[PDB]
RNA sequence: UGGUAUGUUC
RNA sequence: ACUUUGCUCGUUCCCGUUAUGGGAAAAAUUUUGGAAGGUCUUGGUAGGAACGGGUGGAUCUUAUAAUUUUUGAUUUAU
RNA sequence: UUGGGGCCCUUUGUUUCUUCUGCCUGGAGAAGUUUGACACCAAAUUCAAAUUGGUGUUAGGGGAGCUGGGGCCUUUCAAAA
RNA sequence: AUACUUACCUUAAGAUAUCAGAGGAAAGUCCUACUGAUCAAACAUGCGCUUCCAAUAGUAGAAGGACGUUAAGCAUUUAUCAUUGAACUAUAAUUGUUCAUUGAAGUCAUUGAUGCAAACUCCUUGGUCACACACACAUACGGCGCGGAAGGCGUG
């Protein structure tokens, strides 16, 4: 429980290993999206690109990267004093975890 | 692997190589490294703008390499053998 | 050119491949090796870039677009996995797979060979 | 994993440029496996103003390392 | 669980992938490294104009293009059509999947259910 | 309508489509078709493939006939006229001149266009029945 | 129970 | 579905009769599998099998998403 | 066996499998073919030879046997109808 | 070559196709020259499969180069910063202009760089194969000579 946690990792069983990504992923931070992937309630994502996504989380991984479902795109390209809002939706997607800034989890 | 290995290689001889900054150094190759960390002597510098300077030594950190150009007899090397038979290792 | 359907980095060795850089730069030449990390050696590899000035005709709007491109020629080059983009295959081997397959059979006896006598030497 | 080559170097002026533009020239005193450096009597070369009298440079943001003196 | 090792099992089927240049690469799907490798075959590399007037594009993902060795020289958009790309897996940043295949077939973990029947 | 009949090209280009637009190339270089590759070719059954009159190609790989082919042009006048632009000097295509002359039958494609000027079609059909015997 | 390296003697 | 019963039709043979019934089975036909032989072609012709280990190299998983390559500071931005 | 015609010889170290003999009024002769032979490189003993350490080469075509595979045909056997 | 002397080392683990079914040492493990289905590799072997394979009836041509010449081509554009003195225009602390002095750096180039375009010369590469010098074709074109190169698909 916290023994595994504070430990090193390169002395831990691969028993261990399996038993910290459960823990972490119940118990942690990445919890939220969990609570998500299971309470089927959509999420907001925020990426690095500047885009902002709406979408279902189907299934998640330990970089964060994550399989989405109705995922919508928002994104917004401005020159000048110009500015337009531009929206896209696509069905199913795959989302690598680097781009993520954050995930809020919709009431 | 076969391309550390090449940089291995090519210790006293002319090496030319460009750094993600943009610079560019063709010097002797003194030492380098598993992690790339290269070490060039007597090397003449173009930084990326375009100005030439001679450096008595420099030490760069082998991330910030885009690439390195070894002589051109390198390609008769044998790490590049495919099919290579060995004499049973001893104990 | 085809390339098969099923060819990875490890078959293309001897091919003369496309490297694409970060910065925009384009590598051409035989490959010889790869690697984990994924950085390549190339054997007559020529660099080639489009020139800032030379840009603005790629842009959308003659018929055909003529880039002169700015090309440096380097030879045996190992270049940095952390860089390359993506790849792709301009041209085949010299030699034919069935002659490719040849040359394998022969080397590989004549290295048969020599380890048989360094082996029997070394007895003596 | 395996400490740098820079037994050479160590008490002995050292210029090198943090970041892209930075240039940083100071005795190199030690150094570590992810080449940090940590050197005394710094200064900024631009004029050019001291840093203080011991600094550390996380490695990851310097370049090169040429040395101006003998080795 | 890897979801690489659930994008491993399209393994034929037309992708699109959205790299972090803005180039888009659509094509049929071979083999999925580890490292998220992929390596597409009948590819349609395109770099879609921001639909702003004003507003140019990325011009190194232009120049990336042109020099792949593929652009159409009569085409109007920044379109390359290539016989076999092979991507380094950094580069992706999101994979358009097609319409049609299931997630909850595919995105069961056979080790996880293997470890959980097993324990 | 007349077709012109052509000795002595290459017969190496194999594909049907490649061979009209290489022809086609050393016909009128800078072609509309022959400089823009993985363009369609119009097929014109009974659009001009180039202006100047020329309306079709037609090659066989039948090896009776290999280097022959006939080109059939908009009208009678355009077949004699092309002759015209050779002035006495032979036409290369590769590295052997093509000798050429105007057929002594004309092409179908000709016939369709001078007969709008399908019982035809019942004739022909039947005369590669009785050729089929 | 080893390897590579070094230099001496014959 | 099994068992008994007469009636109607039926690939082939026989009989009662050529209305039709009874009996027999592919023994005539085809497709599928195998053996042998003929013909034509295409490839090989000095190594191969079995056993073995403190044997080399590839691929895969985990350390490993924490500064030196792949879990983002190169869409030039406010 | 001899003669004639055509084409080829840049085969450039004049057939390039190796050695030795040899050639343009010619295309030839002898010996050899993988635990072997041949070519070449480097040294130092104070020329050469000697040895030790290396890199290569040992081929192309056709045939007889022996054998792997396909297509088509014949016979025989079994299950389907 | 031997031998002797030192000096430097003497290690990340684990694995070898998957799923299902029968058997052996209620849960799972292991195994089966066991059995199905999928996958992957090699080797044979085929497809009326798809693309490509250069004049000699001629002095050519195709593909790719030149880090080749014309060439100082033709058209644009570039060549420091601070301090002090002097004249100078001026709405002006003297902003503008010219000459000299001290200090600081300073890739070479200006016959350069950049934009455009054309001619010429030359290198590498290829079945420079066989039969032909032929009146075809709407279902548009016997893809019904032998090889070679590269892929696609199928079987064993």
């Amino acid at each position: 429980s916290s023994q595994i946690i504070d430990r090193p990792k390169h002395e831990l069983s691969r028993a261990e290993l399996e038993e910290l990504e459960e823990f972490e992923f119940k118990h942690g931070p990445m919890s939220l999206i969990n609570d998500a992937m299971v309470t089927r309630t959509p999420v907001i994502i925020s990426l690095r690109n500047n885009h902002k996504i709406i979408a279902r989380v189907k299934a998640f991984d330990r970089h964060c990267n994550m399989v989405l479902e109705n995922v919508k795109e928002l994104w917004t390209e401005k020159k000048g004093k110009n500015v337009i809002n531009r929206e896209r939706f696509i069905s199913k997607l795959f989302l690598r975890g680097d781009s993520v800034i954050v995930v809020l989890k919709t009431p | 692997g076969i391309p550390v290995k090449l940089l291995n290689e090519a210790q006293g001889h002319i090496v030319s190589l460009e750094l993600t900054t943009g610079a560019t150094y063709r010097g002797k190759l003194v030492e380098s490294e598993d992690s790339m960390n290269v070490q060039l002597r007597d090397v003449i510098a173009t930084e990326p703008q375009g100005a030439v300077t001679h450096m008595d030594q420099i030490f760069v950190r082998g991330s910030q390499i885009k690439f390195i150009v070894v002589p051109d007899l390198l390609k008769n090397a044998p790490l590049f053998k495919k099919n290579s038979s060995r004499p049973m290792p001893p104990i | 050119i085809q390339v098969a359907h099923s060819s990875r980095l490890a078959n293309l060795i001897d091919y003369k491949l496309r490297v694409l850089t970060q910065d925009g730069r384009v590598y051409i030449g035989q490959l010889m090796a790869f690697d984990k990390h994924m950085n390549l050696v190339l054997n007559e590899c020529i660099e080639e870039r489009v020139p800032k000035t030379q840009l603005d005709k790629l842009r959308p709007r003659g018929t055909t677009l003529n880039i002169k491109v700015e090309k440096r020629v380097l030879g045996l080059t190992i270049l940095r996995g952390e860089q390359i983009l993506s790849t792709v295959v301009e041209d085949k081997p010299l030699l034919s797979k069935k002659e490719r397959l040849v040359r394998d059979k022969k080397e590989k006896k004549q290295a048969q060979k020599q380890t048989k006598l360094r082996k029997e030497k070394e007895k003596k | 994993v395996s400490t740098p080559e820079l037994k050479k170097y160590m008490d002995k002026k050292i210029l090198l440029n943090i970041n892209g533009s930075r240039k940083v020239a100071g005795i190199l005193r030690g150094y570590d496996i992810f080449l940090n450096v940590v050197l005394d009597d710094a200064m900024e070369i631009n004029n050019n103003h001291q840093l203080g009298l011991q600094t550390v440079i996380r490695g990851n943001s310097i370049i090169s390392l040429e040395a101006l003196d003998a080795i | 669980m890897k979801l690489v090792n659930f994008l491993k099992k399209l393994r034929n089927e037309q992708v699109t992938i959205e790299l972090k240049n803005g180039t888009t690469v659509w094509g049929t799907l071979q083999s999925v490294s580890p490292q998220m490798n992929a390596i597409l075959t009948d590819v349609k590399l395109t770099l879609p104009q921001p639909r702003l007037n004003k507003l140019n594009s990325n011009g190194i993902a232009m120049a990336s293009l042109y020099l792949t060795g593929g652009q159409q020289p009569t085409a109007s958009d920044n379109i390359a059509s290539l016989q076999y790309i092979n991507i380094r897996g950094n580069t992706i940043r999101q994979i358009i999947l097609p319409d049609s295949l299931n997630l909850d077939s595919l995105l069961v973990d056979q080790k996880q259910l293997n470890s959980l029947r097993r324990s | 309508m007349s077709a012109l009949y052509f000795q002595n090209l290459p017969s190496r280009p194999a594909n049907k489509e490649n061979y009209t637009r290489l022809l086609l190339k050393h016909i009128n270089p800078n072609n509309k078709y022959a400089i823009n590759p993985s363009l369609p070719l119009p097929h014109n059954k009974l659009l001009l493939d180039d202006q100047m009159g020329l309306l079709e190609v037609s090659i066989s790989r039948s090896s009776k006939m290999t280097n022959q082919a006939f080109l059939t042009f908009v009208t009678q006048e355009e077949a004699d006229r092309f002759l015209e632009k050779y002035t006495t000097t032979a036409l290369k295509v590769q590295g052997r001149k093509v000798r050429m002359g105007k057929a002594r039958t004309n092409s179908l494609l000709g016939l369709s266009i001078e007969m709008q000027k399908y019982n035809l079609d019942i004739k022909k059909v039947l005369k590669a029945r009785k050729l089929k015997r």
